[PDB]
This record gives structure tokens, sequence and C-alpha cells, in this order.
RNA sequence: GGAUUUUUGGAGCAGGGAGCCACGCAUCGACCUGGUAUUGCAGUACCUCCAGGAACGGUGC
């Protein structure tokens, strides 16, 4: 649900910062909060949470690289789940980087999936060939870029992708 | 699906992220903006994203408003009379929209404290000039398109247009 | 609604055949079709109580497909 | 006293606050004690300046409250 | 129904203003042209409105519209009750009762 | 009021004769003569249907009385929103005509089913069909054309279909109402019966034969009651 | 954008107004027979029904049934009005197109909602029938333009300006009847009858008050007159002749420096004199407002005595009387502007003894008997069922609503063999999968 | 609690009202769901000597 | 029934001058130009450093 920023121009002062960001991700889905500190350590760096899911999803892939104040952002899903998430909310291997599920065919192929696995630097396995083109095999070097691809495309409309639980 | 008072009433309210009253009147598929007395002007800023309003009008008077989101709609024209039903307007984003011609962002000089304006994706933005005519007719911007208006825009913009 | 008014009855029918008859569609709870004593005959008029009146809601709308003696019979609400 | 009891009667609705020093509060009234101490959330403070800002929680002590505001809704203990 | 909607109003607008006869000529989409479809009659409102449009092109400067309202407004079910009774006295008096006097 | 009733009929007229006489008033849908098969020749009645019911007034006020083939013959109705008629047998006795107008205007999808179960258009539909549940100053229910009891019929749609609205109320006699899932039975109104507004969708109304309605209501069955003809 | 299409639709909304306010006019022909009455009186220029139509309460043939509701939808009217006016203004101030409107070809949706939602948006009457608003003024509420003591109209509430009177005049000798006997004053005895000194300043402050009060009772009372129009009126009346427009044969000229003067030419010449400077510059506010008190009261004046005549009666009531009166005022207020022994048995039975169900209402049971039978019933069920706890035996015990819940929690994988003799834990729909993969 | 022994049945419509007041509910709950036997007859609770 | 949320006080006092325009002192804060450092998965008095600018804002006398 959380998008993790980094490679912001630290210029900007913390609650413009703030304010732009809202204002650029609202077009994707309500943001429910932004944390942004100007520690060292936290500096050029923001969370962005988003109700929905399929929201954090969109933004990710509609803006990574967006020229934001100067510099290209680099956007990723989050490590953890963000705090207020937890609480508005209320297995070990999950969150899993192998997602294989089928329900994806329509003369879709190998080097569609293939590139649109290839956005995520996880691009690893990819396996979606034969007369079927409907079987997805999808193996992402991590479950943040395996979660970042499936969170981008989590409804392709219902596909079906399975982690490897 | 009419923007009602009625509509306005149930519609959910909170503080928003950047410490604002904000109204979310998101997704219900509004065409035409009316009847917003019945907010009663307690709103820093109304979110009206995904929506398919087509012209940037019919405001109330309303003294709070600061923020408008208007991502995702129709937009095809801004109202004349804006200043005059919004004083205070700091912040519009009008991301993904129809203005199409330099011309039609031109009511947009009348708001005084107009500083963050977003027009991105719209097609005007393909307009050769556009960011400079922006900056000559709306100088009370200050970031355009979360870029901040520089100087050397600014006199650029001065020489051409003068 | 828990209770029903119905017309249109001829004596051989009795309490029983009502306690039947209506709970084919849903139990009665609470009978009642006057013995008339002067004449020891019935007029054929009836009042049900039910569980409660959703039973007697579908009874309205179900209800007064019942013909009693190759005879029509009247279920309305009350 | 009186005023009291209808003070209470407002709790749950949105009310606004003055302070002795003229800070002004609007939002939901979420607990208002015999005192007049006032815990309010969703908070819209606009300073003697006259500029704005937004808190999630506050919590006013009631004898630097200077008045409050309180619905209409409440006017229709017409007895007294 | 927004695309029917569009084209009637739209070769509405210009069928306002020959234009029409050498499209249809030109180019099963404006099969409203002919007066056999039926969406054709609502096409013949809007071309008239749009032609009042091009009346006054003047402005309007209308106390007078409550007038006009009212001399609007001044621009049966007794009736059927008496039949009603009628039918009633007819259909309830004794067509036996018979004392004829001549006949022709 | 498309329905014309045609007597007189001298023994050389036939269909084609009829149809040359009153085509000349507009376009006509259908011709019936009875026969009777021991002659083989007609009874000297037909009925003549219209395509209009202006044009079979038109034709009624030009050709009653006139002449055709020598002889003076007699014409009189028989019995934008379709009118259908319903020709009833008591018993083994011809009652009379029933027409109806039906609502198309504001129930149109309960007003069509009706209308094609009046001409069978469909394959199927009322002629045959009796009126099994008729309570006096209630109603005369009929329609059930495949269990005869209630618990049977079929719209053109399927086994059932949407209640449209409730426009219509129950005012008075003489109206027509869906029967209920909307299939194609039907009841024939015999008193204000407003109990069942927003409960049964009122579709129609009865234009001429109310006495023949009365006559069924009459037998509420005492007797068959059976809807011997039907049509649009 | 077409601006024929825009204009077009202006002309039209237009139309649909016009057409509103219009079937109201006609449903109930007192909506502008009242209006027009006292138009009458305010510019007499204006032509007037005939009577026996006032009366009869009919247009043209049809009398119609007599109706709160007549100044609600005044008012609506005038919103309504408004919004014309707004229209109206604006409205003063090919292929191209048809290419586009191909755009988005498969979308399956029906439109039915543009004269349907405008003719609907400003029509008479909720689900079917409880609210004569139409949607255009749907939150119109009366009450919050007139108190009860005013009753839509019929009085005016002057009890509060005799308070204030009393501590004008700092003293008791003066009753409301009194009071009223002194707002009669208001051509010329307001003038030069005065009940205070003109001067005074609690008095011309009291006076500005009263003036505001009667005027905005005036248009809340009579909304379809156009406000602006009587404003303008009475102050040309104002500025062109209240000019030495009070005159006396032997005085002369008054002037309202609160003197009289012999000639027109004296007066003319103090018109420019020190002293009149003065004045006219200081209590010209005072002035015109008094005027105005006048004008307006004398439209009033039907207002006044009704009201007059409410304070008599009241007064000559009794204590029941005034009290079943003012309850009558109250409803009036607050209604719809548009209407429609075995003592030791019940012990022993088990009865008569206090107990609850929780899930129900949390309702209360006066037997145990009683409470065992409603584990079957009608409500119970509903609220297990709707609650989506199913309604079986299984629960015909606890109350709670929790509990139940963990208990219907309470209440509520085949392998298909792949080829490689590894799919022996492969599900029978994932080997289907490899078959439309295979 | 008659709630939670709810829980700890594979039958738990067996127990009852009075059920939660037995000495050993935690058995009776095991025995009363045997497999063939039956139920205890419900003329008592009634006071009324068992006819009329 | 004068000792922190009411009735026995924390109040009291201080601004004109110069030619419509402009203003003493002290403290704190963003803040604005350049340039420069950091690429770090968080829930926050603030948040790189270096030089220059403040006809900026708040508080007290």
């Amino acid at each position: 649900h959380t998008i993790y920023i980094n490679n912001m121009n630290d210029k900007i002062k913390k609650e413009e910062l703030k304010r732009s960001l809202y204002a650029l991700f609202s077009q994707f889905g309500h943001v429910v909060d932004i944390v942004a500190l100007k520690t060292m350590k936290m500096r050029g760096q923001a969370f962005v949470i988003f109700k929905e899911l399929g929201s954090s999803t969109n933004a990710l892939r509609q803006l990574q690289g967006f020229p934001f104040y100067g510099k290209p952002m680099r956007i990723q899903y989050a490590k953890t789940d963000s705090d207020i998430i937890s609480k508005m909310r209320g297995p070990d291997y999950p969150p899993n980087y192998i997602l294989f599920l089928n329900n994806l065919p329509e003369e879709t192929n190998e080097m569609m999936l293939s590139m649109l696995f290839n956005q995520f630097p996880g691009f690893k396995e990819v396996r979606l060939v034969p007369g079927r083109h409907d079987i997805a095999f999808v193996e992402f070097e991590n479950d943040g870029q395996a979660g970042a691809a499936r969170d981008a495309l989590q409804g392709f409309k219902a596909m079906k992708i399975t982690y490897a639980k | 699906v009419k923007l009602t008072a009625e509509l306005i009433e149930q519609a959910a309210q909170y503080t928003n992220a950047v410490r604002d009253r904000e109204l979310d009147l998101r997704g219900y598929k509004i065409p035409v903006i009316e009847n917003l007395g019945a907010t009663l002007d307690q709103f820093d800023a109304i979110d009206f994203s995904d929506n398919e309003i087509r012209k940037l009008d019919g405001f109330p008077l309303l003294r709070r408003l600061k923020t408008l989101l208007v991502n995702n709609n129709r937009i095809c024209r801004i109202g004349e009379g804006l200043d005059q039903a919004l004083p205070c307007l700091t912040e519009l984003i009008l991301t993904n929209n129809s203005l199409v011609e330099l011309g039609d962002l031109d009511p947009l000089a009348s708001l005084k404290s107009l500083t963050y304006l977003s027009i991105l994706r719209n097609p005007v933005t393909n307009k050769k000039h556009y960011r400079l005519y922006v900056i000559y007719k709306v100088p009370q911007v200050r970031v355009l398109d979360f870029q901040k208006v520089k100087l050397k825009e600014r006199q650029e913009a001065e020489k051409m247009f003068k | 609604d828990a209770t029903v008014y119905v017309g249109g009855l001829d004596e051989k029918v009795s309490e029983p055949l009502l306690w039947e008859l209506f709970l084919q569609a849903g139990p009665v709870v609470n009978t009642h079709m006057p013995k008339d004593r002067v004449t020891g005959q019935h007029q054929g008029y009836g009042f049900v109580e039910f569980l409660s009146e959703e039973d007697a809601d579908y009874a309205i709308k179900i209800m007064n497909m019942i013909k009693l003696y190759g005879k029509p019979i009247r279920v309305n609400k009350a | 006293g009186v005023p009291i009891k209808v003070l209470h009667e407002a709790e749950g609705h949105i009310v606004t606050c003055e302070t002795n020093t003229g800070e002004v509060y609007r939002g939901k009234l979420i607990e208002a004690e015999d005192n007049m101490n006032c815990q309010m959330s969703n908070i819209t403070v606009t300073y003697r300046d006259g500029r704005v800002a937004q808190l999630e929680q506050v919590y006013i002590r009631g004898s630097k409250i200077r008045f409050l505001i309180l619905p209409d809704m409440l006017k229709n203990m017409l007895k007294s | 129904s927004a695309f029917d909607l569009d084209v009637v109003k739209l070769t509405a607008q210009f069928v306002a203003r020959q234009f029409l006869t050498q499209l249809m000529q030109k180019e099963y989409q404006f099969d409203f042209l002919r007066p056999q479809h039926s969406l054709f009659n609502y096409f013949t409102k809007l071309v008239e409105q749009y032609t009042k449009i091009l009346i006054p092109p003047s402005k309007l400067k209308k106390r007078e519209v409550l007038d006009q309202v009212c001399y609007r407004v001044e621009w049966r079910k007794k009736e059927e009750e008496e039949k009603e009774k009628e039918r009633v006295a007819y259909a309830q008096i004794d067509w036996h009762d018979f004392v004829v006097v001549e006949t022709v | 009021k498309r329905v014309l009733y045609v007597g007189g009929l001298a023994e050389e007229v036939d269909d084609k004769v009829l149809h040359a006489a009153f085509i000349p008033f507009g376009d006509i849908t259908d011709i019936q003569i009875p026969l009777d098969y021991e002659t083989e020749k007609h009874r000297g009645f037909a009925f003549v249907e219209f395509e209009l019911a202006e044009d079979a007034a038109a034709a009624i006020d030009n050709m009653n009385e006139s002449e055709l083939f020598g002889r003076t013959i007699r014409v009189n109705l028989a019995k934008s929103n379709p009118q259908v008629y319903m020709d009833i047998k008591i018993g083994n006795k011809p009652a009379g005509r029933i027409q109806m107008l039906l609502r198309s205007d504001v129930v149109p999808m309960t007003a069509e089913n009706f209308r094609c179960l009046c001409t069978h258009e469909k394959g199927f539909g009322f002629k045959g069909s009796s009126f099994h549940r008729i309570i006096p100053q209630f109603m005369c229910q009929g329609g059930d054309f495949t269990n005869h009891n209630g618990t049977g019929g079929k719209s053109i749609y399927g086994k059932k279909f949407d209640d449209e609205n409730f426009i219509l109320k129950h005012t008075g006699p003489g109206l027509l109402s869906m029967a209920n899932t909307n299939g194609s039975q039907f009841f024939l109104t015999c008193d204000k019966t407003d109990w069942l507004d927003g409960k049964h969708v009122v579709f129609g109304e009865v234009t001429e034969g109310l006495d023949v309605l009365r006559q069924i209501e009459a037998q509420g069955p005492k007797q068959k009651v059976i809807i011997a003809d039907c049509g649009e | 954008e077409t601006i024929l299409e825009q204009q077009r639709r202006y002309h039209e909304e237009k139309e649909r107004l016009m057409d509103v306010m219009a079937k109201e006019m006609l449903t109930k022909k007192s909506t502008l027979r009242d209006q027009i009455n006292s138009d009458h009186r305010t510019r007499a220029m204006q032509d007037r029904y005939m009577e026996v139509s006032g009366n009869l309460r009919d247009l043209y043939d049809d009398k119609d049934g007599l109706r709160a509701e007549f100044y609600n939808r005044l008012k609506q009217i005038k919103e309504f009005h408004r919004k014309h006016p707004n229209e109206i203004c604006v409205p003063m101030s090919l292929k191209a197109r048809e290419n586009p409107s191909e755009e988005a070809q498969n979308l399956v949706e029906f439109t039915d909602e543009e004269g349907y939602g405008r003719y609907l948006d400003l029509h008479d009457c909720i689900n079917l029938k409880a609210s004569e608003k139409l949607d255009y003024i749907t939150y119109l509420s009366i009450f919050d333009q007139l108190f009860d003591i005013p009753k839509e109209r019929k009085n005016a509430e002057y009890k509060r300006y005799l308070e204030m009177l009393l501590e004008y005049l700092q003293d008791y000798t003066d009753r409301v009847k009194p009071l009223q006997d002194q707002n009669e004053l208001f051509f010329e005895k307001k003038w030069e009858n005065g009940t205070f000194p003109g001067w005074p300043k609690e008095t011309s402050s009291a006076l500005t008050h009263a003036g505001a009060h009667l005027d905005l009772s005036a248009f809340s009372s009579w909304e379809e007159l156009a406000s602006l129009g009587l404003d303008r009126l009475k102050s040309a009346l104002l500025a062109l002749g209240l000019g030495g427009t009070l005159e006396e044969r032997a005085q002369r000229l008054f002037s309202t420096k609160s003197l009289e003067s012999l000639d027109t030419s004296l007066f003319a010449k103090n018109p420019k004199s020190k002293g009149t400077k003065r004045d006219t510059e200081r209590n010209k506010d005072i002035a015109f407002l008094e005027a105005q008190i006048y004008e307006y009261v004398e439209i009033l004046g039907e207002q006044r005595h009704l009201t007059h005549e409410n304070v008599q009666r009241k007064q000559a009531r009794t204590g029941e009387e005034r009290e079943e009166e003012e309850e009558e005022q109250i409803s009036e207020s607050e209604s719809e502007d548009e209407e429609n022994i075995p003592y030791w048995l019940y012990k022993l039975h088990g009865l008569n003894i206090n107990y609850n169900c929780e899930i129900c209402g949390n309702y209360t049971y006066r037997g145990p008997k009683a409470f065992q039978r409603h584990f079957a019933e009608w409500r119970h069920a509903h609220g297990m069922r709707c609650l989506g706890i199913p309604n079986t035996a299984h629960f015909a015990n606890v109350t709670q609503i929790e509990d139940a819940v963990s208990l219907w929690a309470k209440l509520k994988d085949t392998e298909e063999e792949y080829e490689d003799s590894s799919g022996n834990v492969v599900n029978k729909k994932t080997y289907e999968d490899l078959k439309r993969q295979g | 609690t008659v709630a939670e022994l709810k829980q700890l049945v594979a039958r738990p419509d067996v127990v009852e009202m009075h059920d939660v007041t037995a000495q050993d509910p935690k058995l009776l709950v095991h025995l009363k769901a045997t497999r063939n036997s039956v139920p205890v007859p419900r003329h008592w609770c009634f006071k009324r000597k068992y006819l009329q």
C-alpha cells in the first residue's frame, strides 16, 4: 500500500515536499498519509501511503523516473507495512517473489510479459510462451519487485497469479 | 449523479495528510460543479478527482477553500469569475483533463494567491511555449507542474510576449 | 400481518384441514375457525396467527391460491 | 449549571472555541468536562494573524476558554 | 445513447445553417435523415430549436416572467362520474315494466 | 376497436370480395369467415380486422347498410397503443366480445406480451384457454394456458419477467392487471381493487364489452368461461 | 465548444423553469393572486384579475382547492426565478467534432437523463408523494425565515420591540397595546406628533432596528415581488419628493431640521445653509430609515391590523384558552407543508420475572418459557440471518451477539498425478491448467 | 460460560439452558451426543405430571 | 464560602517623528540567491555545508 521514493531533491522544504507529493500522487487514489524527514538518514526520501493497493501499483509503474523538482524520482514498494495500514486493518514465506498462475491470454506473450516483468530490476524468470500464452511463471529477484509487478497489474481484467507460497 | 447537499452531507470528511480539512467528492461521476453552499465554507480543499466535470466554474463564495484536486475529469474550460468566489485559492491540480488552448488558461491570471499549479497530461502541454506562456500570464505561480518557476524563465517569458 | 382472514368455505372443512392446509405454506401457530353452537355448523371464515410477520406477508403473497371444496378461499392481512 | 448540561449535549457535534488568547479552534467535541475542559478532534485553528492550521487531536483547559459556539441543532432546556 | 444523441445534434447543427445532403451521397449512421426512422422526428425538433437560436442572435431583457407563467397556466372528472351514475341506473331498472301506446 | 362484424353476406361473397370491398378504407390484417362444412358455404357473416382503428371507424360509417352483391349489409364493431379483443363463450353459449386497450406508453413490455398472447404470433397464446378463478365484486382471472389452474402460463420473454412499474392503479372495474414473476396470467377487475396497488402491474382497460365482463363475473367458476377467439 | 448548443440548452432550461412555476401557478392560483394583489398596492398600474376568479380560486373554469404551503412554493418560485435570471444573463453574454464523437464507441450505457433530470429537477414532489418541494430546493425551510409568532406572514412579532421600547422610555407606563397605538403614527403624524424627540439617541437607534425588521418582514412575506424594484421606487420617492413633500397652508414647508418654512424660496436657500448641511450629513441614515418604516408599514397595513387584533384576542383569553391557542400556533409552525390478578400463578409458571435478550434490541422478556420461545421467532431469526449467523437449532441458546459470531466461525483437495511423477502433490485444476498449457 | 462451552462439542446443539448448571458438563457434552443413544424425555420442567 | 477551571484580579504602563510614503533595541523562525554534501526503507521540536541577501514574520519594552 506504501511506496518508498528516493532520489528526491532534498532542498525543498519538508512541508512543501509533502504537499507536492500529495498533489502529484492524488491522481491515482486517496493518499492516506506521507512520511518524510530531513534527517541525514532520511533526507531525499518519502513513504507515500494509499488506501487502495491497486492505486499504489499504478502510481509505481506510471511515475517511475518522473522529473520532480528537477530530479527523476525512483519508486519502489516499501519493505514493511506502514503503521497506519496495520492500525486500519486490525503464513511465513509471504511476501513471496515467484508468482505462477494463469488467466492472462489474448495474444499475450513472453516478450510482452518479459517487458512488463522487465519493468522491474527483479526480472529473473518469465514463463509465458506455449500455445497457451496464458500460463505465467514469474520469478522476480525480490518480492518488492515481484510485488511491484504484481501490484502494477494486480487485476488484469481476472488474471490469476499465485505466488509460490 | 448530480452534485447535491444530500450528496455532500454523506461524503467522507476528514483531516488530510497535509493537515487540512478535506471533503472527499471523488468518483461520483459528477458532471457539473454545483450546490457547494452546503459545505458551509468549512473545508481547506475539495477532492474532485475521477469525476466528469467539464468546466471549473459554479462555485459559491468559499473563503476557506485553499486546495482543489481535480484529477481525471474532463475540464476543457475555466470560469471567469473564479477569484470572486475563491479568493485564497492557493493550489490547483488539473492533471489529466482536456485543456487544449493556451488562451483557455487565461482565467487563472485572476487568482491572486494561486501558487501551486499542475496542468500535466492536458493537450495544452504540448503547445509551443506552453511553460513560458503560463509563467508570463500567471506570474503568481511559484511551482508549475512540480518544477520551480525560475528567474531565467520569467525573463525569457518577458522577452517573448513583452 | 401475523393473522389472516379467510372467507368462502364448506363446513366439512374444519380446523384440521386449515391446520394442515396453511402449514403447507407455513405453520399456523394459532388457529381460529369458529364452531357455531346454535345450529352446530360453520360459516367458513378463519383467522390465523403466525410465528412472526414475515411468514404472514409471504402468506399474503402466496396464500390466496387455496381452493376449499372446488370453491375460492379469501386470505387477507389482519 | 444549566449551560454545562447544554455543553455536554454538544459532545459529538462540531463546535468552535475561542481561547483567552483569541486562537479559534473548530472541530468535533469529543469530551466536555464539568469545569469546561474540552477534548476535540480534526481541528482547524485560526490564529490572531489570520493564518490557519490543521490538528488531529487537542485538549483545552476550561479556564482558558473565552467562549464556545455550539450547533443550532441544540436550541430547540426551554423550561428554565 | 450518447453517440446517437451527438450525431443527431451535430447533423442538426449543420442542417440548421446542403452539407448533409452532400454528406449522405459522399460517405448507415445517418439513417435518421429519412422520416422513416423514428428518431427523425426528434431531429426535426433539435434543428428547429437551433433555427430558433439563429432568430435573435438581440438580448432578452424580461414581473413579466410571472405574468407570462400565469398566462401559460391560463392557456372531465365530473362528467365521468355522472356517466357512471347513468350506467348504474340503466343497469338497475326493470326493462320488463312495459306499457306501450303506439307503433311506427 | 379494429375488428368489425359484417353481416348480410350473399352466397357469392367470399374473403376476396370482402378484401376488395373494405381495402379502400385502409390496410386489412385479417378476414375470417365461419363455414358450415356440411354445406361448404359460409353462414352469412364475417369479421374484418383493420390495421388501424380509425380506418375501421370510417368503414363502419360508409359501409353499414350499404349494398354488396345486390343486398344490404350490416357493419359494426365486433366487440400507438394496441387494441385487442377476446370473444367469450360461457358454458356452450357465446357471450360476446371484450375489447381492450393496452397501455404500451406506460408499460411497453407488459403490453407487448399480452398483445402477442392475443395474436398467437409467437406460437402460443390465449385462444381456447379459460378464466379459471372468478370472484364476484373482485376480479376474473385467466391466462393460464398451460395448466389451467393458476400454476402455469408463460410470457413471450421466458417463464417470467420483471414488474415494469406501478404507475397505473386499480381504480375501478374493467382494468387489466398481471397476476403474479409476470408470465401470461392476468385479471380483469370487477370493482376498485386498490389493495393490489404496487403489487400487480396494471396494463390496460376494457373499451367495449364491460357487459361481457359482467357475464363472466356472474359465473364467479359455476360454468366454464372460455376465450373462444382473440386477436388484435 | 459550439455556442449554439450552449445557448440552446439555456433557452431550454429557461423554458423548463417557466413551465414549472406555471404548473405551480396552475395547481393553486392563489400563488399568483396573493402576490399580484400585494403588487397592486405598490405599483398602482398593475392590472389584476377578476375578483370572482380570486375568490373561487380559479384561473379559467376549474375552481382549485384552497391551500405555509403557499408561502413555501412562493419562496421556491423565488429561487427558480433567480436561476432563470442568471441563465438569461449568461445567455445575453462540424465534421471535425462529429469525428471526435466516434470516441469510445464501446459503452453499454442507457442515456435518458438530460431533459428528464431537468424536468425532474424542477417539478412538484420523497419516494412518491411526501414533500411538495422540488429537488431543486429540497433543503428549503421556512421556519428558518419565519418565527412561530409570525405564522408565515400572518402576524408580525412586535412584543420584542415593546420590550426594547420600555427600555427606551425608561418607564413602564407603556402597554403592548399603547405601543401599537404608537406604531400607528407611522404621512405626517410620525413626523409632527413623535412619541419621543426625534433627536433622541435611544429613540433613533430603536427606530433603526424596528425599521429594518419591518422591511425584512415585508420582503420575507412576499417573495414573489421584485425586491430591487420596490427598493428603488422608495429611494426615488425619498429623493425626488420627501424636496418639501410635506406642505402646510399655514406653516409652509417642513424639513425632516424639524422646522417649517414660510415659502419655497427660503426653503430652497435653507437647503444649502450650514445647518441643513450638518443635519442632512449626520441624520441621513436615520431619516431614510424612518421613511422606510413609514412606507413599508403602509404596505403592510393589513398585517399590522391583523396582529393588533391577535393581541387583543389573546389578551382577552383565559388561561386554558390562551394555552390552547398557543398549541394551535405551535402545530401550524411544526407541521408538514403537504399532508399525506394471577399473582402466584405467574411466579409458579415462571412469568413476570425480569429477563433480557441481548441480540434482540437488548429486549426485555418477562418469562422464561417465553424467552425459550424467542429462540424460534420471526424477529430473532431475522437478527441472526441478517447478522450472517444462519438460523438453525445449533444457536438456540446463547443471547449475546458476540459469542454466536465465533460459533458461526466454528460452523464455517485432490491429486491429479503429473507425468514427471512429482505431480502426485498437484491439484486437479492445476493439472487441467497444465493440460491447457500442454 | 455457556457461550464458550459450545465450542468444545461436535454437536453443541445438545447443550441446553439448564445444561450449563451440570455438575460435570465437560463430560455430559460428550455423552449426550453419543452415537446411538436416545434423548431424555421432556416432561420434566413441565410441572403437569406428564399428562392431561 | 480570598490559595491553580469562573465572584475578592497578573495587573499596570509605553508610539509619535520626517518629507500619500518610510521608520528604535533584544530574542527566535523559517526565507531568498549562488554554489556544495548525502542515494540513505521511515512514523518526525528543526535538520548538509559554504558565501551573500532580508524595503520578511511573531513576541516584549
